[PDB]
RNA sequence: CUCUUAAGGUAGCCAAUGGAUUAACGAGAUUCCCACUGUCCCUAUCUA
């Protein structure tokens, strides 16, 4: 999988592409031909014109065709997302139009070079070359609509978030205005907008975090309305496909204060309606906005509704408030634990990754072999050393600080003799002689 | 459909319900996983793993693209445009390997009035039942004649001549007919023409590509024969090993023939190889090459065996018919 | 000085032009390497690209594993027979030309290098230094 | 300088040095490893029929016998009879590491000398018996 | 007590540095950022010495030692040897060794008590190791891998071997070294762990590209933080299963 | 960044402090810039600039006309609405083409001393079952690249053009020799298959062959264009 | 009036051989390999 498609070159519109390719021919090929030249030279001149223009068009079309993803060969989550966003039928039809234009341009170039082989005069050769280029221009101008569509699609698809469907995922779902973007802001550093009106978020947003040295992604979705898929719209279909495809831990958010504009009965009904969506995935129901109302001081009928939500195996109810750091961290950790348990238990049922995992998990241990004492050695100065604080008024000045205050890196000349541990500190800047009368001083230098 | 002026807010073909939707998603995920396993058993184990190591395959040699030249195919289309009867010459050892299906389809589509027939040459290099079975199976599509081309001691010459006379009699109002010989290099087109003329009128050599331009030969007053250079139609399934073992390329211009010697071992019987080279006891191609080199005295300086030269000689023997081999014909029905 | 190299590289006398055969010093299974290109080599009319000690080349295997053959791979020159000058003040040379198979990042395919490795190459390529048993 | 010397003693046409051959001949285990080798196509005679003194592979047993019954091998053996001439000899000649050179000299005279001579005698009688 | 740094945008810390319990050696090349990365963790508690070995920067690969001694190859110059002697206190012996295998850091893997060595080192080099470094010496390969110094990272508390080491080899080496051993990687999948990191009893320095699970494995096996024993592999088993 | 991050950044942080004034002054300068371009651009760029200016002025005039026209204020069946679409020949006289222009001398021999071969330089129709004559007796050469099988035929009624297969060359106006050689030049009467036009006689017979006249020079434009004779 | 596709499991019948895929020879024409090298990288120096 690729997960990102920002490296698609710019798609020019039809007239711009025509201008680019034709002017490239006029600039990069020679333009002066004389009627008094040899007919072979004239024919070569115009054949080169036709072949070069065809090659330019084919190069542009090939850059278009290689850049765009193959929608039927990507992961099915990406296929469904791109079908919702760009209408896969139109997408494939436009790219097929590009392919057909490439084939037709190649055919025109070959046919008119073969025809130019038999040109008898400069006028006839010029007419044939102009005919070839005009037919190429007609073919290219037939592509005016697919090129506009593909340029818009390229710009939009370069900005999609990179979602790995085979990593660890916390999905966030529910009605609008229940706190989904607020929770994503709390747990990640995604900049998803938080506003007190419905459908502020119209697309999938991704954040990341680390739990037990493991990278987790978190998907915040647009809200879903309690409607059948027949009258569901594309914005909600993004969330539907996210929940259907991404194997994950789903967090269904409920606002019991009814500040979201939806009743608790409606939220329970939506949960029971999208119950078939999250099967064999981890499920948890998070009650947001506990600083306004709480499950414990609700009504009896509403408590019965929440119990009916809890009835579905094997979901669990947890309270949270997007102004409560400890509680949002706790619910994040519980969801991560459920997801990790599911993944590890699934891998426990497999036999492929067993022996290597055991080898890389086993810690070898020694046993006796002698009555010799071997203990770690930590110097007293080391264990009395104070921790270095980069942001502190009274901190030890480092060698890089001295370098920067003297000359900076690559200009500062360190004196390596300043660290010498000698009997006399006046001996530090002493030049040690090396040669005396054809003898190395060092192999004579010896005590006694 | 999409853009600033888009009016598509709902999917066109909505699913029935969430249960059908999740069933479809599970089916798609399973199909994707199975497809990934099937494609990664080959591609990711092969080409894509080399991209991590910065490795690139050796550049394809120009000797394997011989027979796909513009001059050669210009000659081919010239002789087809000039011919009334076209004789497609196949090798009796590998006729399906030596069939030019694209040229056959072009002839049956664009020029249906030209009569395409099969001549299965080099039938003396295969067992008689193999030649009979191949003739029977190819006769289900085209009139096929078994042949052994030789100026002095041939087979099938009278049958070919009487077939050509029948074609002339059918076209008795054309004042002459032309019979163009096409096929792979080294199938024996020039040898068949020499056999029909009972005289060496076209140059013949074991090396491929001896014939370069077309040649007119007057067989009878109303029958002309056209000699054409051999053609190798381009393809992607035809590997360099297949092309080399069809006798297409000149072996002296290949890089590492020791890499192709295992193909000889797979295509030849052990008893036939051991009878041809009077050696035995090898367990792989490298040991076979080394044993043959030491027996034949093909030593480099200091006593090292000349593996490349011995391998080239083995490939030449295989292609030129000093080692017996054939491809099994289709099973009898 | 090539991707993966550690720092700059002073000029060494060029010993191996394109088309030369050097030995393979690693334990990857190859026996010799045939130089087809020199990384970082400039362009001049009629002048052959040429490698010296510490350079990265693109090479093919002539003798060795049939799996390893018929592929173009990066290699790093670790010994050269053409004498070169050290800034400590001596000209020196090895008895043979030898390189080691590597990836584009200068990491070794093999795990050990047999024979001495030049100081210049070992200092330029940390993985060569890590897999060297003898650095001059 | 001249063509003969250049094309014989070129850098790429080098042969094994006398001190290396002395170290190969010093111990019986080295003699055994050099005499008993796996069959290797890259060496003449499949790595068999190898003269340790000349450090040279012959193609056949009769070729090795003829080489041994010749003056070239005798010249090599007489060259190897003496001190192997390490760098310590040149240092001592300059007056450098003299005690180290004297220690090496007495070790050669006492330990490594007679054992190498006995190994040479055993190798010679083995070659005579097997040839 | 495991930090991450680079020497001029390179992850191979052990190539350019040497860390023992009583001193540290750093290559002189470039700025003072590498020296200050070591100095922020060590202070003026132990000597940190800029050095060159035969004019090269590969000092961890060219040198070997422990808290009691330092061995340098025969290619070291007298001036470099004198600079090392003047910078280091008399409690650490310094010896230049005439050895065919000059990359002493590659061919010798040692701590204060034991030393695995290349199986083809000289007997006098072995005796010099046992004398200057004051350790037991064993000739070993790490699952068939010579250059034990580059393919092992060792301290007095534990050891990290290259991940292709079998469990039986790990058991034999653990019984020889009298420390726990784990197989793992450093610098995002590199097998050359001894040349990827430097470690002593209270500090580890790895490359910047080392990941969180690798850092956790390193901290656990070398027992760096007080609340980090060597048997918390049972607690990190989930993350290790996920990562592997 | 993800989704419409630049739009969100403008919504959250604004633009550069001088953005509006800078854009306003650039738009004010545009008139001087246009005049300077028109008087300063040379060569191909100047010609293209003038052409584009004329097109823009025409389009603006059309838009003004449409606005003012809006401000001033075939009998098809139900299943077809909301669905869109003498005996003198049209070319009684065409340019005469000599044998010198029509044919090209092809020299043969090692020293190129024999010049009996001729090559037709125009497009030809050879018909079904064409086989090249033996080269020893091939005087007139019609190269295969110049052979034609189909033509763009336009029906004067209903205003459509169809790619139709050619059946025969009825009359080349230059010469009956060019007629029998099948030369396709301007004014040539050809027979074309009109099966896809769906023509039926008053007696009920389906018409699948009619006459057309070539209206172009195929040797100049690479294709045969013809008008049906109805 | 009629004609061709009966042949079958890695070498057959029928008459040592089933051949010109002809040894040897050649200032005949051509391809490749080892060796070798100032042909070349890239030129320098010496003699008459
Ligand atoms: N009092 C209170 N308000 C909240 C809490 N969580 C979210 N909100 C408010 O709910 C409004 C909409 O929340 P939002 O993040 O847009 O939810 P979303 O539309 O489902 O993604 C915001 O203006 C928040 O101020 C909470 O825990 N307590
Ligand atoms: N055994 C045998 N060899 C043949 C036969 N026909 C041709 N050859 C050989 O095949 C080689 C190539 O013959 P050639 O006529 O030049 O093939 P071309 O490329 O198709 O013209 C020559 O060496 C011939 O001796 C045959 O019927 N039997
Ligand atoms: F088809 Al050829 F020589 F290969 F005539
Ligand atoms: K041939
Ligand atoms: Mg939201
Ligand atoms: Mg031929
Ligand atoms: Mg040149
Ligand atoms: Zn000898």
């Amino acid at each position: 999988m690729q997960l990102s498609w920002k490296d698609i070159p710019t798609v020019a519109p039809a007239n711009d592409l025509l201008d680019i390719v034709l002017n490239r021919t006029q600039r990069k090929t020679p333009t002066v031909i004389r009627p008094g030249f040899k007919i072979t030279r004239i024919r070569a001149f115009y054949m080169r014109k036709v072949k070069y223009t065809g090659e330019g068009f084919v190069e542009k079309f090939e850059d278009i065709l290689k850049g765009f993803p193959n929608i039927n060969d990507v992961h099915p989550f990406h296929r469904d997302l791109m079908d919702t966003l760009y209408e896969k039928n139109h997408y494939k039809i436009s790219l097929a139009a590009i392919s057909r234009a490439k084939s037709l341009v190649e055919q025109v170039a070959r046919d008119y070079v073969r025809l130019l082989k038999f040109g008898q005069s400069l006028f006839q050769c010029k007419q044939l070359k102009r005919a070839a280029l005009g037919r190429m221009a007609t073919i290219v101008k037939k592509l005016r609509d697919p090129l506009a569509y593909l340029e818009q699609v390229r710009q939009h698809i370069g900005r999609l978030p990179s979602i790995d469907p085979n990593t660890r995922t916390l999905l966030i779902c529910g009605y609008p205005n229940v706190g989904k973007s607020s929770f994503l802001r709390c747990i990640t550093k995604s900049d998803v907008d938080v506003q007190p009106y419905a459908f502020t978020t119209k697309s999938l947003y991704v954040g990341h975090f680390d739990y037990k040295y493991l990278r987790f992604q978190a998907i915040d979705t647009p809200g879903i309305l309690d409607r059948p898929t027949e009258e569901m719209n594309n914005i909600e279909m993004q969330s539907i496909y996210a929940i259907a495809h991404l194997r994950s831990c789903v967090l269904y958010f409920m606002d019991l204060s009814e500040q979201c504009g939806f009743t608790i009965e409606a939220q329970v009904k939506l949960f029971h309606s999208i119950k078939p969506l999250f099967a064999n995935k981890s499920v948890m129901v998070v009650i947001n906005k506990t600083d306004i109302i709480r499950p414990e001081d609700l009504d009896e009928e509403r408590a019965q509704l929440l119990e009916s939500v809890k009835e579905v195996p094997g979901v669990e109810i947890m309270t949270s408030s997007c102004q409560l750091e400890e509680n949002v961290m706790e619910v994040r950790n519980k969801a991560c634990e459920k997801l990790l348990a599911s993944r590890i238990e699934n891998k426990l049922k497999s036999q492929s990754r067993i022996n290597n995992v055991l080898n890389k998990i086993h810690v070898a241990q020694p046993q006796a072999r002698d009555d010799v004492k071997r203990t770690p050695f930590i110097p007293e100065s080391v264990k009395n050393l104070k921790k270095y604080d980069p942001e502190d008024p009274n901190r030890r000045k480092l060698a890089r600080d001295i370098e920067a205050e003297n000359g900076g890196a690559g200009v500062f000349n360190v004196n390596l003799k300043d660290k010498y541990l000698l009997e006399d500190d006046e001996w530090k800047n002493d030049i040690m002689p090396e040669i005396l009368d054809g003898k190395n001083v060092y192999d004579f230098l010896d005590p006694e | 459909a999409f853009g600033p002026k888009a009016q598509r807010k709902r999917p066109r073909l909505a699913a029935s319900n969430l249960e059908d939707l999740v069933k479809a998603t599970n089916e798609d995920i399973t199909k994707y996983e199975e497809k990934q396993v099937l494609d990664a058993t080959l591609g990711l184990m092969g080409n894509q793993e080399d991209k991590e190591n910065g490795w690139t395959s050796a550049a394809k040699e120009a000797i394997f693209s011989k027979g796909q030249s513009k001059r050669i195919w210009n000659e081919l289309y010239k002789v087809i445009d000039s011919s009334d009867v076209v004789i497609h010459v196949l090798d009796a050892r590998d006729p399906l390997g030596t069939r030019c299906k694209s040229v056959e389809e072009y002839m049956k589509k664009e020029t249906p009035h030209k009569h395409l027939i099969y001549v299965l040459n080099k039938c003396d290099l295969v067992p008689t039942w193999v030649a009979a079975a191949w003739v029977k199976h190819l006769s289900k599509e085209r009139p096929t004649l078994a042949f052994h081309a030789s100026i002095t001691n041939s087979f099938g010459k009278g049958s070919l001549i009487q077939l050509l006379r029948q074609f002339s009699q059918l076209h008795t109002d054309r004042k002459q007919i032309s019979v163009g010989f096409i096929g792979y290099p080294n199938t024996g087109k020039s040898s068949i023409i020499n056999t029909l003329r009972k005289k060496k009128v076209c140059q013949v050599a074991p090396i491929p590509g001896e014939t370069k331009v077309w040649q007119y030969i007057t067989l009878m007053k109303r029958i002309f024969l056209i000699d054409c250079p051999g053609i190798v139609p381009p393809s992607s399934k035809d590997s360099e090993e297949d092309i080399l073992f069809r006798g297409v390329v000149r072996v002296e211009h290949v890089t590492h023939p020791e890499q192709y010697i295992p193909g000889v071992l797979k295509r030849c019987q052990v008893k036939h190889l051991e009878r041809t080279y009077e050696i035995s006891g090898w367990k792989d191609a490298t040991e076979f090459i080394e044993i043959l080199a030491r027996k034949q005295g093909r030593l480099l300086k200091g006593g090292e065996p000349d593996e490349s030269g011995v391998s080239k000689q083995i490939l030449n023997d295989f292609n030129r018919g000093k080692i017996p081999w054939f491809v099994l014909p289709p099973e009898k029905e | 000085s090539g991707n993966g190299a550690q720092g700059t590289k002073f000029r060494i006398s060029l010993g191996l032009p394109v088309g030369a055969i050097m030995n393979c010093a690693d334990n990857s299974g190859a026996r010799n390497l045939y130089i087809i290109a020199v990384k970082g080599s400039g362009s001049r009319l009629n002048r052959l690209p040429a490698a010296s000690l510490g350079d990265m080349v693109m090479a093919t295997v002539k003798k060795g594993k049939p799996e390893l053959r018929k592929k173009v791979m990066p290699a790093i020159v670790v010994r050269q027979a053409k004498s070169w000058r050290r800034r400590d003040g001596v000209f020196l040379y090895f008895e043979d030309n030898a390189g080691v198979i590597a990836n584009p990042k200068g990491e070794m395919k093999g795990s050990a290098i047999t024979g001495p490795v030049g100081k210049e190459c070992a200092d330029l390529w940390p993985r060569v230094a890590s897999n060297s048993g003898v650095v001059v | 300088m001249g063509r003969y010397s250049v094309k014989r003693y070129k850098t790429k046409r080098r042969t094994r040095d006398l001190d290396l051959i002395y170290n190969d001949l010093s111990t019986k285990e080295s003699v055994q490893k050099l005499l008993n080798q796996p069959l290797d196509e890259t060496k003449p005679g499949l790595g068999q029929h190898y003269c340790i003194h000349c450090a040279k592979y012959m193609e056949t047993a009769i070729a090795l016998k003829t080489h041994l019954k010749g003056k070239v091998h005798k010249r090599r053996v007489k060259e190897l009879r003496g001190v192997p001439y390490t760098q310590e000899v040149s240092d001592a000649a300059a007056g450098y590491n003299l005690n180290k050179f004297l220690n090496r000299v007495q070790e050669i005279t006492q330990s490594v000398g007679p054992e190498k001579e006995s190994n040479e005698a055993l190798l010679k009688e083995h070659l005579d018996s097997t040839l | 007590m495991a930090t991450r740094t680079q020497f001029e945008n390179s992850n191979e810390i052990g190539v350019f540095s040497k860390l023992t319990n009583t001193y540290c050696l750093v290559a002189v090349g470039g700025s003072e950022n590498f020296y200050s990365a070591f100095e922020a963790e060590l202070g003026d508690a132990i000597p940190i010495v800029h050095t060159t070995i035969a004019g090269t920067r590969i000092i961890g690969r060219m040198t070997a030692g422990n808290r009691r001694g330092l061995l340098v190859p025969t290619q070291t110059t007298d001036q470099e040897l004198q600079h090392l002697r003047n910078s280091l206190p008399d409690s650490v012996k310094i010896q230049r060794v005439e050895e065919r295998l000059s990359a002493l850091g590659n061919v010798i893997c040692c701590n204060d008590y034991v030393a695995l060595v290349h199986p083809d080192i000289d007997r006098e080099t072995e005796e010099l190791i046992s004398d200057v470094l004051g350790v037991e010496v064993f000739r070993q390969t790490i699952s068939g891998n010579i250059l034990v110094g580059s393919y092992c990272s060792l301290s007095n508390q534990g050891g990290l071997v290259h991940p292709q080491t079998s469990v039986q080899d790990q058991e034999e080496l653990s019984s020889l070294l009298q420390v726990p051993l784990v197989a793992g990687t450093v610098n995002r999948g590199s097998s050359v762990v001894g040349a990827g990191m430097v470690v002593n009893d209270y500090l580890a320095v790895t490359g910047l590209d080392t990941t969180a699970p690798e850092l956790s494995v390193i901290e656990s096996i070398f027992r760096l933080q007080d609340a980090q024993p060597e048997s918390i592999s049972g607690n990190l088993r989930d993350t290790l299963i996920e990562t592997y | 960044p993800q989704n419409d991050y630049i739009e969100r950044h403008i919504k959250q942080h604004g633009k550069r402090l001088d953005h509006e004034e800078r854009k306003r002054k650039r738009e004010a300068r545009e008139s001087h810039k246009i005049s300077e371009r028109a008087q300063k651009l040379t060569g191909w760029k100047g010609k293209q600039f003038a052409k584009k200016r004329y097109a823009e002025k025409v389009s603006m005039r059309k838009k003004i006309k449409a606005h003012e026209q809006s401000k001033v204020k075939d009998a098809l069946p139900t299943y077809l609405l909301d669905r869109e679409q003498k005996f003198s020949v049209p070319l009684p006289k065409v340019r005469g083409i000599s044998e010198e222009e029509m044919f090209k001398v092809i020299k043969t021999g090692k020293s190129r001393s024999k010049s009996w071969k001729r090559m037709i330089t125009k497009h030809t129709f050879v018909g079904e079952g064409f086989t090249r004559r033996p080269v020893k007796m091939e005087r007139i050469i019609r190269p295969s690249a110049l052979r034609q099988k189909k033509a763009n035929v336009t029906h004067p009624e209903l205003g459509v053009t169809v790619f139709l297969p050619i059946l025969a060359v009825k009359k080349n106006p230059q010469s009956p020799m060019y007629t029998q050689l099948g030369v396709l030049t301007k004014g040539t009467i050809i027979e074309v298959n009109v099966s896809e036009l769906g023509m039926v006689t008053a007696g009920g017979k389906v018409v699948w062959g009619k006459y057309a006249q070539v209206t172009n020079e195929p040797d100049r434009d690479g294709c045969v264009n013809a008008v049906l004779l109805v």
